[PDB]
RNA sequence: UUGGCACCUCGAUGUCGGCUCAUCGCAUCCUGGGGCUGUAGUCGGUCCCAAGGGUUGGGCUGUUCGCCCAUUAAAGCGGUACGCGAGCUGGGUUCAGAACGUCGUGAGACAGUUCGGUCCCUAUCCGUCGUGGGCGUAGGAAAUUUGAGAGGAGCUGUCCUUAGUACGAGAGGACCGGGAUGGACAUACCUCUGGUGUACCAGUUGUCGUGCCAACGGCAUAGCUGGGUAGCUAUGUGUGGACGGGAUAAGUGCUGAAAGCAUCUAAGCAUGAAGCCCCCCUCAAGAUGAGAUUUCCCAACUUCGGUUAUAAGAUCCCUCAAAGAUGAUGAGGUUAAUAGGUUCGAGGUGGAAGCAUGGUGACAUGUGGAGCUGACGAAUACUAAUCGAUCGAAGACUUAAU
């Protein structure tokens, strides 16, 4: 695995900080290697709420956020009751996979190569 | 692995108790030793009365190392302190009541005088 | 003579007779076949070639090795047989078995024979002098500011230079290595496999080259 | 630890041969638009 | 499953006959001793220390208290020398390695049973 | 070495010992081969050939030097700015403080003691260690090779037989040969014994938080503690150097004249060292003298001035590691198992959560060798390695065989 140039806490810290966003808003866009390491800590995560049973929703706790999401028609629900709620019903099929890599360019700053990773 | 200046235990009736070592002999060079090995080696505490006296400078072989010995089969065995048995320099003790355990490998060494009069040999 | 490729597996251990232990390498040896005769007239020295493992055909838009192209195709058709990867030759043997396209099986060796085996050494990189070369390294308190350097390179005016052959670091790496004198021990037919006593040069999967021993 | 000579103008232009830069990928986009950066995605000027 | 040639060959040379212990029991082990001219044979009897290893390469090691002195010893499993081992009592230990017997001493080193 | 001379260096050639790293000579410490002996044997003395390799750990002193303790086959003498401070220390000494003795009316001094006292520099060129790009090698490519040359390696003890024989009054005690096993050193490797193992498992303290219990998270060196996979490793596991051929040194000889003898030499023929050359391991055709074998591929325009498109084959680009500073090397690119994920295993940890039961309670038992698991193994196209672009030959003349 990669260190990310960060220290283990601080590694740890930003990797699930990162994947919690990816269950938010579904398609993120940040540099090359962060999104290698967090495509294998997210699917790790769905494959969780596609067991649902209490010991893995305990198990799911370890990692993610307290983040609300204001739905729409004015409900509100935690980020993970979404994760056990909608991704777990997308993907009841599907055996692996669950995310992509598209490239894009540099940043003007850097020459930091740009990704998207999404969703499927 | 016995070096220069460790502390073993003397494990018969000869009047030593401590004692520590000097060279170990063999060829030009030799840095440590084990079970079967013969160094050289001074008193540094002794039994009042008794045949050797303390700041004497002796003989000794190594009986039961803690970091022990491999064998053939791939066994091991090891102990829980170093000890060692003062010779006259023809492999035969100066005391006469060999205490606790003694490693099987110095059967070979022509110290059988030592295996008899010993307790369990492993 | 009794020359035979392959690839390391591993390393285990075997009980011998009466409860002796002996470490032992694992060697798959599959699939050998004699390629080339070479001879004192035409090339100028005898020996033969062998190639070990077989890769696929040849296709048109290949962008990989584990393709044959049309300069290996001809040459592994030639002796009728499958395009291989890896190639040596071995001029110890008796040129005068050996028909081309022969397969040299795995027992052509008998346990208890010594043979000798080579390969690429591991590989380790850019790396300094006291663990590239057996260097002792300075004092590590007592004001010192000197513990992983080399010493001194030369003397002072005469020889104003430094001589070649100055051990400084560098990359420590895989350089093909031999080691002599070791046996086979027990001879695998159905899994094509040697047991050598020992260990031997390489990485895992990598290549060895056994042949007999010299001396 | 200073240079004991200064280098001449050759010296300096033979040394700097090999300071250069290199053509990108350079695919196209087929969709619609111009030149895209090879494996990339044709966003912006692209429809690929 | 190390690799499927390794088991394949090695899988011969590995005994069937033994019993099931795990680390804190104590056991009989007879080993077989080729003296100058016959096989006598030996038992030593210890509480089990550790396990280690897989395959035919397993290990397993005991310890006694001979005279006063702690003597570790340590086998292969599958070696041909140990004739018999005897599971005299089950123990009730926590760890998997018992490394904290080595510093005790008196009745403060002894094991509960089941 | 102590000195004599005062030729370079005063717009600085900047330091005694020790550390690290070496290299050369031989007037040889050990090992090898011989002669003489006032050499019985075992041991020794002295001289000759011989520089391949090897040539110790501590106590006292700043110390060089030297004494001593224990070992060893041996504990050699010298050169290289009394080898090496833009590689290290800074104990010593030519610095400022202070004190004793002595000298001096005194300020001060000794060269006599003692305590303390700041070691700068980002490597341009040559040079060395490692790694790449360009061109060339009378067509272009892939792969396997020869080996001119070069480098490395080169040590040694103890025991058992021969034989308690030879020798000797006895005490003592062999050569020549034949076996086994070690010390130091060098190389490869992680099955074993062990170390480490910051995205593995478990226990535990304080405080804050997830609304509370229960279960979890953050901070406290990874909070601490006990274990520990892969990989990297030695103190661990394997192997190596005491062989063989040729020419020689000191030396021993055969035949043999000059000189009717004798004579190892003048002509001729032998033998003879761990030293020389081969034998063993490694690199090696930029070996511009550019080598060899096998296989693959072959165009028109044309003002052949060059253009165009290209073959075999490569590369750009992307997924990677058995490889790696970068680059190169190697595994792969949908006619696909390269990586990730998913499933199943190995190994590691050591009996999850929840529920039930017993107990005043701390807690214990069962469900259940449970649950969790980074790097290791196998299977599986679910995700991504898309579409594309670039480079790349068209076999010169002379002569002789045919
Ligand atoms: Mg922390
Ligand atoms: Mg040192
Ligand atoms: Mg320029
Ligand atoms: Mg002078
Ligand atoms: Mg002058
Ligand atoms: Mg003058
Ligand atoms: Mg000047
Ligand atoms: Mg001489
Ligand atoms: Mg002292
Ligand atoms: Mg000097
Ligand atoms: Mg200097
Ligand atoms: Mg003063
Ligand atoms: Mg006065
Ligand atoms: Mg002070
Ligand atoms: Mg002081
Ligand atoms: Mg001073
Ligand atoms: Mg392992
Ligand atoms: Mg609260
Ligand atoms: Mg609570
Ligand atoms: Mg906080
Ligand atoms: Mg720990
Ligand atoms: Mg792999």
């Amino acid at each position: 695995y990669r260190k990310l140039g960060r220290t283990s806490d601080q590694r740890k810290a930003m990797l699930r900080d990162l994947a919690t966003s990816l269950i938010i808003s579904e398609r993120i866009e940040t540099t090359e290697a962060r999104a290698k390491e967090v495509r294998s800590v997210v699917e790790k995560l769905i494959t969780l709420g596609k067991k649902g049973d209490l010991a893995s929703r305990r198990n799911a706790a370890k990692t993610l956020r307290n983040v609300e999401i204001l739905n729409e028609d004015e409900t509100t629900q935690t980020a993970l009751q979404k994760l056990f709620g909608e991704i777990a019903e997308r993907y009841t099929e599907r055996q692996g996979g669950y995310t992509r890599i598209l490239k894009q360019g540099p940043r003007r700053g850097d020459g930091a190569e740009s990704v998207i990773i999404e969703l499927v | 692995m016995i070096q220069q200046e460790t502390r073993l235990k003397v494990a018969d009736n000869s009047g030593a108790r401590e004692v520590l070592t000097i060279k170990v002999l063999g060829g030009s060079g030799r840095k440590t030793a084990n079970i079967g090995d013969v160094i050289v080696c001074t008193v540094k505490n002794a039994t009042p009365g008794g045949v050797v006296k303390k700041g004497d400078v002796v003989k000794a072989v190594i009986v039961r190392t803690k970091s022990g010995v491999r064998r053939n089969d791939g066994s091991y065995i090891k102990f829980d302190e170093n000890a060692c048995v003062i010779i006259r320099d023809d492999k035969g003790p100066r005391g006469t009541r060999i205490f606790g355990p003694v490693a099987r490998e110095l059967r070979e060494g022509n110290f059988m005088k030592i295996v008899s009069l010993a307790p369990e040999v492993l | 003579t009794k020359g035979i490729l392959g690839r390391k597996i591993g390393m285990t251990q075997v009980f011998g007779e009466n409860g002796e232990l002996i470490p032992v390498t694992v060697v798959e040896a599959k699939e050998n076949v004699v390629l080339q005769k070479k001879t004192v007239e035409v090339d100028g020295y005898n020996a033969i070639q062998v190639g070990f493992e077989d890769k696929k055909a040849y296709k048109k838009d290949a962008k990989s090795n584990k393709y044959a192209n049309k300069p290996a195709e001809g040459h592994a058709k030639k002796a009728d047989a499958a395009p291989k990867r890896f190639i040596r030759e071995f001029r110890n043997v008796d040129v005068d078995a050996y028909e081309v396209g022969q397969e040299v099986s795995v027992d052509t060796f008998v346990a208890g024979d010594v043979i000798d085996v080579t390969g690429v050494s591991k590989g380790k990189g850019f790396q300094g002098a006291i663990k590239r070369h057996g260097q002792s390294r300075g004092p590590m308190s007592h004001g010192s500011h000197f513990h992983r350097a080399p010493g001194s390179v030369g003397m002072a005016s005469d020889a104003s230079r430094v001589f070649k052959g100055q051990k400084m670091p560098g990359r420590m790496g895989g350089n093909t290595v031999t080691v002599q004198n070791l046996e086979v021990v027990q001879v695998d037919t159905e899994n094509k496999v040697i047991l050598v006593k020992g260990n031997v040069p390489g990485p895992k999967k990598g290549l060895v080259e056994i042949r007999t021993s010299i001396k | 630890a200073v240079p004991k000579r200064r280098t001449s103008k050759t010296r300096k232009n033979k040394r700097r041969t090999h300071f250069k830069i290199s053509v990108p990928g350079m695919t196209e986009c087929p969709n619609c638009g111009e030149y895209k950066l090879s494996h990339r995605v044709c966003k912006n000027c692209g429809s690929y | 499953t190390n690799h499927k040639l390794i088991e394949a060959v090695t899988k011969s040379q590995l005994r069937t006959d033994l019993p099931s212990f795990r680390p804190g029991d104590t056991l009989r082990v007879h080993v077989r001793i080729i003296e100058g001219t016959r096989e006598r044979i030996q038992v030593f009897e210890g509480v089990v220390i550790k396990r280690r290893g897989g395959g035919v390469s397993e290990t397993f090691t005991v310890r006694k208290i001979s005279s006063g002195v702690g003597v570790e010893r340590t086998f292969p499993l599958h070696t041909p020398k140990i004739e018999k081992i005897e599971v005299k009592r089950r123990g009730k230990v926590r760890r998997a390695k018992l490394y904290y017997l080595r510093s005790l001493r008196g009745k403060a080193a002894r094991i509960q049973e089941i």
